[PDB]
């Protein structure tokens, strides 16, 4: 990870958790849903705001 | 206790550059087409009768 701070690609490497049946990376997870029916641009700018 | 280990914040990272300059280019297209003869003469008769030879 200290060697992969190079120019062209955004390479971001890691290790799996102890139980590989539970995902592939650690941490949390959430979804930001669009229940109003307003378009994809508003949801995308809401995610970029988040 | 300790174990803080603050990294250096200021980096100003590296980018890749090229230095473009003026250059002449020729713009040329390629269109389909057919070949035609210079003169075509369809031999059509000007009288009436049977071809003997």
């Amino acid at each position: 990870m200290h060697f992969f701070s190079f120019k062209d690609a955004m390479v971001f490497a890691f290790a799996p958790p102890s139980v590989l049946e539970l995902g592939n990376a650690t941490g949390f997870d959430l979804f930001l849903q669009d229940q109003a029916g307003v378009g994809h641009e508003v949801l995308l700018q809401a995610r970029n705001k988040f | 206790c300790g174990k803080s280990e603050a990294p250096p914040p200021a980096q100003t990272p590296e980018v890749g550059i090229v230095t473009l300059e003026a250059q002449t280019v020729t713009l040329n297209t390629e269109l389909p087409g057919r070949t035609n003869a210079f003169r075509i003469a369809e031999v059509r008769p000007q009288v009436n009768g049977i071809i003997l030879k």
